């Protein structure tokens, strides 16, 4: 099971089925014949396995990092601090990769859901994304396969000047 | 360059101020890669001769690796001696020259300036 509030999903709605003509349909009999010969043995094995897996019961753990000190707050060539700030950096820029992968795949679940009204229904998840793109382009992009935290403050120093000039000329 | 230092006191492999310095193990590995050099010079002189190679004259070869640790033992020594010479040297003229060597004012990223030059 996974948590149904990060992964949204309206609830299913679906119509009662109507024999208007008296030909039995296929589908209806294939499916009992799936309940009978595969759904069942299939059942059987998996409490059988569940059985043997509720004996013996241990636990795994997420791994928490407490927040350091990010590379504003270090001196120059103090590899220390540097070091620590520049791994905290590398954790959220992976962090922010997944995140705009859960935007993406929370866009092609709504566009593959509502059929051939997704022009008109998946107008929230498309903002989403369009917002969520946003930031990570302003935040990560045109970086190089060399980035660093300190490439990164000098993009958002020179986006700030940018900025700062911009609402100085509209002023 | 150091010819003040090894001037007053000339002709000398270890002087007497070599002595308050840690001597090198015997476990050193410096001295375990001079023993090496004298196995495989024993072994090349073995060689040369025509003789079985790890066979013949282990007396020989024994002798090649004892002279070899003996006289990389002193190198060692005197190696460790001169380095010691240099720091403590160069830490004296920094300590008596402070207005060449001034405390760099270190400021935090917060405060430089970097250019930023975009990959694309
Ligand atoms: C094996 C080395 C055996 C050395 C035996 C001792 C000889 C001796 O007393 O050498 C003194 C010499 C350092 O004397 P110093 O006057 O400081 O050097 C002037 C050089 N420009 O000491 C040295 O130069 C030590 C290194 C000698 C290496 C000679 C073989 C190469």
């Amino acid at each position: 099971s996974w948590d149904k509030d990060v992964y949204p999903e309206p609830p299913r709605r679906t119509p009662a089925p109507s024999p208007q003509t008296s030909l039995p349909n296929p589908i209806t009999y294939l499916t009992k014949a799936f309940d009978l010969l595969v759904d069942r043995p299939v059942t059987l094995v998996r409490e059988f396995i569940e059985r043997q897996h509720a004996k013996n019961k241990y636990y795994y753990y997420h791994r928490e990092f407490r927040r350091v000190p990010d590379i504003t707050e270090c001196h120059e060539k103090d590899v220390l601090c540097m070091f620590e700030a520049e791994m905290q950096w590398k954790r959220d820029y992976k962090v922010d990769q997944e995140i705009v992968n859960i935007i993406q795949e929370r866009l092609k679940a709504c566009q593959q859901r509502e059929g051939e009204s997704h022009r008109q229904n998946c107008a929230k998840e498309l903002q989403q994304f369009t917002q969520v793109v946003k930031a990570y382009q302003d935040r990560y992009h045109d970086l190089g396969a060399h980035y660093s935290a300190r490439k990164c403050l000098a993009k958002q120093k020179q986006r700030m000047l940018a900025e700062r000039k911009a609402t100085k000329e509209a002023a | 360059m150091m010819t003040g230092r090894q001037a007053r006191a000339p002709l000398q492999f270890l002087p007497d101020e070599a002595r308050s310095l840690p001597p090198p193990k015997l476990t050193d590995p410096r001295l375990a890669y001079i023993g090496f050099l004298g196995y495989c010079s024993g072994l090349i002189d073995n060689a040369i001769r025509r003789r079985p190679v790890l066979s013949a004259g282990l007396h020989r070869q024994f002798l090649y690796i004892t002279s070899f640790v003996f006289v990389g033992y002193y190198l060692l020594k005197r190696q460790d001696y001169m380095y010691a010479v240099r720091d403590h040297d160069m830490f004296s003229y920094i300590k008596s020259h402070p207005e060449d060597f001034p405390e760099k004012d270190k400021k935090t990223y917060r405060e430089v300036f970097e250019e930023f030059h975009p990959v694309r």
